[PDB]
RNA sequence: CUCUAACUAUAAAAAUCUCUCUUCUC
């Protein structure tokens, strides 16, 4: 190691406001839990790209006040029963973390899957909007 | 002179919620004036307007009325108001009302003496606000205290 | 009429088959007949693979990707634009589109 | 310096030593200059004119539009409202007037403070209605260098005009005092006020 | 703040949106040149040209 | 319609010593005079506006440089 | 007559409708 300080941005990226919250290598001890919806005022913008910049922006400038400089993403959907789809705010909020000085490392997709359990929500004909 | 504003200083603080007064709208929104602080123009925008979908718009802004809002940000620079209508909670809003009709009331006592006695009003009120309004609490409770014991 | 000779099912042998559920419109449909697309992407895209190489310590890093087996239902897949209605003597063509980038 | 025998003799003024062109042969198309290198071969100055006023054919193809001389765009778009539509003999009179005054009251070549105005006046960041039915909201855009010249252009004669209607205040004066807040960035200008609310429109609505 | 930026288009995005008048553009900018973004922009423009940002971390897709 | 213009007089058309005095004071220290000009410092009508303007040319207080009609420029001597 | 690589992203609302229907051999 170069003296670095390490840490996990564990972006979790819904289709409605993306998430950035920072942890330590523990991933108990958190930072910068600021989210998409922190800096956006429309409360229905907040999974669009502009909501996860700027709440990686702030994320980097706690960063660096606190000496956390490299970087281990984990990327996350909100998976599981709910479409396994990663959300458009969430790449940007990764892009926009890589752009303020920050450093990455090992950038990671925990998107949590199911082994087909949880009868799940929807109803037979599903969704009919 | 209706001038002077009701609080501490003419320019609005943050986030800080507001009854405001329409004048008109040109074709984005409405800049219209401010009845809760100075009387500079706070702008509503029509993203931030109606809770229900925009279909109609004179019906829902009501020139020449209050409503119940919230000013974003605020430029104390040389004075724009960015204010916002939705974001508004059910139970602050009688906050607002209260409030509004609290700093009427205060308008109304001193307009009486400036008046009567044609001085400035920006000076009589200058010179009564500093026990007014930043003691503990509004004017309305200080001016019974004093009726009952001066 | 009959419009497919395959019954546009794909079963022909199987007597049932277990349902999947849609991935947007959540809709329960035969495995078979629940059009599929393997989804296999890489984790960013090329606007922001600089961006992430010269902030990033191990130099020319692997950049994983992300993979996933979509299981449309039909109506969102002819809605979403992933199949399109194509002409009567079209098909009886079941080869993909014609290399889809060459 | 070199004046010239004729049988009739062009005054002195037009006459003596004007191999250096001039607009009004009081202000010259040297010692002014673009501040802004964004609206730079959209502002054309570089080829001078001895009238704000030519048989211009300046319309047929998309950008023939940038060669014609920013005065007689300025010109042209002055008499809107054409209740004085045509009657460009008049717009030429009022802007000559205008950069008369421009001329007296801080002087600085009127040339550059059209300029300037221009360079202070026209919005860089706008929005566009295109969300779809539903959510009915505004986003925002970025404004072309030919865009924001013919905005900034036509702001600032449209507030000519509002300060001009029913007042004393004559069109000229009015339009002056008007490149007199634009080339500042003074908050008392029309032009400049909705240039700031365009702006803040657009930076709301990213 | 004035953080005001400057590019320059090099290749002209045909033209999106449902009004068919904003043009996506590949601008590269001035300052440092060897960087590229795709941006759209209100208004008529030609490759050469160099336009003004007020941001410039923003990609712009298509505006639909 | 409604009393909401609550426009006064606004002005004296001719006038008086005081107002002479004030106009052959203020009349340097202005680098620019019109007719309008003079009309907004609430001084003149503004039909005697011109009529002053040019009677104060007349032993070179304000120089002219155009003279075109409904328009013309007056800038102070010195 | 030797060839197995690149990808994006919308579902606001929209109901109803009167006559009068008939003619081809040289
Ligand atoms: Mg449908
Ligand atoms: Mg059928
Ligand atoms: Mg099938
Ligand atoms: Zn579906």
């Amino acid at each position: 190691d170069n003296s670095q300080v390490f840490g996990v941005a564990r972006i979790f990226a819904s289709f409605n406001d993306t998430f950035v919250h920072v942890t330590d290598l523990s991933g108990r001890e958190t930072i910068a839990r600021v989210t998409g919806g922190m800096k956006v005022k429309a409360d229905r913008d907040e999974s669009s790209p502009y909501a996860a910049m700027l709440a990686a922006q702030d994320v980097a400038a706690k960063c660096k006040e606190v000496g956390i400089t490299a970087v281990h993403i984990k990327i996350r959907a909100t998976g599981g029963t709910r479409s396994k789809t990663p959300g458009p705010g969430g790449q940007a909020a990764l892009r926009a973390l890589a752009r303020s000085g920050l450093r990455i490392g090992r950038i990671e997709d925990v998107t949590p899957v199911p082994s087909d359990s949880t009868r799940k929500k929807g109803g037979r004909r599903g969704r009919r909007l | 002179t209706s001038h002077c504003r009701f609080y501490e200083n003419k320019y609005p603080e943050i986030d800080d919620i507001v009854m405001v007064n329409v004048q008109q709208i040109a074709e984005m929104g409405a800049y219209v004036k401010l009845l809760e602080y100075d009387n500079i123009e706070g702008m509503i925008l029509l993203s931030e307007l109606s809770r229900r979908r925009i279909r109609s718009i004179q019906k829902l802004i009501r020139v020449g009325k209050n409503d119940v809002a919230v000013v974003l940000r605020v430029d104390k620079e040389k004075g724009y108001i960015d204010l916002s209508k939705r974001r508004v909670s059910s139970e602050d809003i009688i906050k607002c009302e209260e409030k509004y009709q609290k700093s009427k009331t205060v308008h109304s006592i001193l307009r009486y003496c400036a008046e009567k006695f044609q001085i400035p009003l920006e000076e009589l009120y200058k010179t009564i606000a500093w026990p007014l309004s930043r003691k503990f609490g509004h004017a309305y409770e200080a001016f019974k205290l004093s009726i009952i014991d001066e | 009429p009959k419009k497919r000779a395959s019954n546009g099912r794909n079963k022909k042998g199987r007597g049932h088959v277990k349902p999947v559920r849609c991935v947007n419109c959540s809709r329960s449909v035969p495995k078979d007949k629940a059009i599929k697309r393997m989804a296999i992407r890489n984790i960013v895209e090329a606007a922001a693979i600089r961006d992430l190489s010269e902030a990033s310590v191990y130099a020319e890093y692997a950049l994983p990707k992300t993979y996933n087996k979509l299981h449309y239902c039909i109506s969102c897949a002819i809605h979403a634009r992933i199949v399109r209605v194509r002409s009567r003597t079209d098909r009886r063509i079941r080869a993909p589109p014609q290399r889809p980038r060459f | 310096f070199v004046p010239v025998e004729l049988a009739t003799t062009i005054p002195v003024e037009i006459q003596q030593a004007q191999q250096e062109i001039k607009l009004f042969n009081k202000w010259s198309f040297e010692d002014v200059e673009v501040k802004d290198a964004s609206l730079v071969d959209y502002i054309q100055i570089s080829k001078p004119i001895y009238v704000a006023h030519t048989a211009g054919r300046y319309a047929n193809k998309r950008f023939r539009k940038a060669q014609c001389p920013i005065v007689e765009r300025l010109t042209n778009s002055l008499m809107m409202n054409g209740r004085n539509n045509g009657k460009k003999l008049k717009a030429v009179r009022i802007v000559k007037h205008t950069l008369e005054i421009i001329n007296v009251l801080t002087d600085q070549n009127p040339l550059q403070v059209v300029v300037d105005a221009i360079i202070n006046s026209g919005p860089r960041e706008d929005t566009t209605r295109v969300g779809g039915g539903g959510a009915a909201r505004r986003q925002a855009v970025d404004v072309s260098p030919l865009r924001r010249v013919n905005q900034s252009i036509a702001l600032l004669t449209i507030g000519a005009r509002e300060a001009a209607f029913r007042n004393i205040k004559t069109i000229a004066e009015t339009l002056a005092e008007e490149l007199i807040n634009a080339a500042k960035g003074s908050s008392t200008s029309y032009a400049i006020k909705k240039k700031d609310e365009l702006e803040r429109v657009a930076k709301s609505n990213r | 703040k004035t953080p005001v930026t400057l590019a320059k288009v090099i290749k002209v995005l045909g033209r999106t949106g449902s009004r068919g008048g904003v043009t996506q553009v590949r601008v590269e900018f001035l300052e440092d040149t060897t960087r590229t973004i795709v941006r759209n922009v209100k208004g008529p423009v030609r490759e050469g040209d160099i336009l003004v940002l007020m941001e410039s971390e923003r990609e712009a897709r298509r505006l639909r | 319609s409604k009393k909401s213009h609550k426009d006064k007089a606004k002005h004296a058309v001719v006038l008086d010593q005081d107002k002479f005095d004030r106009i052959m004071k203020e009349a340097p220290t202005y680098r620019y005079v019109s007719v309008s000009v003079l009309v907004d410092r609430f001084k003149l009508g503004g039909s005697l506006a011109r009529v002053a303007l040019r009677h104060l040319e007349n032993e070179g207080i304000i120089k002219p440089v155009s003279k075109h009609s409904k328009q013309a420029i007056y800038t102070r001597a010195t």
